[PDB]
């Protein structure tokens, strides 16, 4: 759920979430990692998890929709910066 | 009168904060494409015959 | 398992003859034939193919014939006349896999137990390599359950030896531009990647829009490989990715400066005594 550039949960929330203290966040955390459900790493210091990629689940229709904007705004971008190379190169490359 | 000429927070009496921060500009995007119109200017130098 | 197909451009232009020869024939739309080569431990080499005959019903995807007594006999042929050559796959100019594929290539199982498959489009509408390299795996689901036979991408690249490679050479003077530097280094790539790279995403895209209207159904495998893709693209706002990028480049900056330099140091020399060589010429005139 939580946004990619985000990505970074910490120790209160998921004790929230998950209905378990804050003591054994870390045993939860190290469980999902050690039977490959997330990959991230602990920092206890700050007391936060780095969640860096969640296993790829089944989506509908409206998420697939949602995908289909997020490669239309890729494409664009893509697409731009082609134009700008061969613009400014055009003198290089006929 | 002249404190609230200028544009000071008025905090506590005799209290007014600057924020002499000026925004503190941290936000960095990686100018990207003037780096890389830079360069294919300096390919163009490089290669065109003068 | 194969690691690389290197087809040679012998087999390509081959492919063209029998394309266009059985075009000229007339009434058909794909052309099949067979991949003699040879193997250098996990590094297919395809140097050779011969045609073979082959037609199709433009509507049952089961109604097809392949005259394997004559590929047997041509075979035959070219290993009296180059022994060191054995069939290695099947080759056929369709621009994308056709349904009776896995047949063909379970029929061609029976002379090389690794068949490799090669589509070489005689009409490329694309900006890439001409060759698409599969081999034929069986596949097991999850939920998809029965294990079907299903063909897996192999990379393929075009090689060639010293006559190949001399003749293709002579033979290319249609348009050369050689450039090897910035200006080639721009235009084969850069300008080429980012144009395949829309490609490709615009297949996506066609795809995800025929997915999402309800013309086709939904794939999870293909759904999780572009969660994987959208995980993968990277943040490129972090400081010390940013802090990164910035030294590196001052560092290539440094680089280029002293390059610059060096040659206008060289300019002037040149200046210099091409002033020298006038002036003491012109003395000499006068």
């Amino acid at each position: 759920t939580r946004p990619a550039n985000h990505r970074q949960l910490t120790f209160e929330e998921i004790a929230k979430s998950a209905k378990i203290t804050v003591n054994e966040v870390e045993l939860l955390v190290m469980k999902a990692l050690s039977v490959g459900l997330v990959k991230g790493s602990i920092d206890e210091v700050d007391k936060r998890v780095h969640m860096t990629w969640v296993q790829p689940r089944v989506l509908d229709l409206q998420q697939i929709k949602g995908m289909k904007d997020r490669l239309e705004f890729w494409c664009t971008d893509v697409k731009s910066m082609e134009m700008l190379v061969e613009h400014q190169a055009h003198d290089i490359l006929t | 009168d002249y404190a609230k000429k200028r544009g000071w927070v008025l905090g506590p009496n005799n209290y007014y904060s600057f924020a002499s921060q000026q925004q503190k500009p941290e936000d960095t995007t990686i100018p990207s494409t003037e780096l890389a119109k830079q360069v294919i200017e300096y390919a163009r130098q490089l290669e065109m015959i003068v | 398992a194969v690691q690389k197909v290197v087809v040679h451009p012998l087999v390509l232009l081959s492919v063209v003859d029998h394309f266009n020869r059985i075009g000229k024939v007339g009434n058909q739309k794909r052309v099949v034939g067979v991949l003699l080569g040879s193997w250098q431990k996990k590094v297919l080499d395809v140097s050779n193919s011969f045609a073979v005959p082959f037609d199709e019903d433009d509507k049952d995807d089961s109604v097809w014939f392949l005259d394997h007594d004559y590929l047997e006999n041509m075979y035959g042929m070219f290993k009296k006349v180059n022994a060191r050559e054995r069939i290695v796959g099947w080759y056929h100019t369709g621009p994308k896999l056709h349904k009776n594929d896995i047949a063909i290539n379970e029929l061609m199982k029976r002379y090389c137990p690794n068949s490799v498959l090669v589509i070489i489009d005689v009409k490329p509408k694309d900006l890439g390599l001409p060759t698409e390299a599969y081999i034929s795996v069986e596949e097991v689901h999850d939920d998809g359950t029965p294990t079907s036979k299903t063909f897996e991408h192999v990379t393929s690249e075009i090689g060639a030896e010293e006559a190949e490679e001399v003749g293709v050479e002579h033979l290319l003077r249609d348009i050369k531009d050689t450039t090897v530097g910035t200006l080639s280094q721009r235009i084969t790539n850069q300008v080429h990647g980012l144009k395949g790279l829309n490609s490709k995403l615009l297949d996506i895209r066609s795809y995800l829009e025929k997915v999402a209207t309800g013309k086709l159904p939904i794939n999870h495998q293909i759904i999780y490989q572009l969660q994987d893709v959208f995980n993968l693209l990277p943040d490129v706002s972090l400081q010390e990715f940013v802090k990164a990028f910035y030294l590196k480049t001052n560092d290539q900056m440094v680089v280029v400066y002293l390059a610059s330099l060096i040659r206008s140091v060289v300019a002037l020399h040149n200046l210099i005594n091409n002033k020298i060589a006038n002036r003491d010429a012109e003395k000499k005139e006068g």
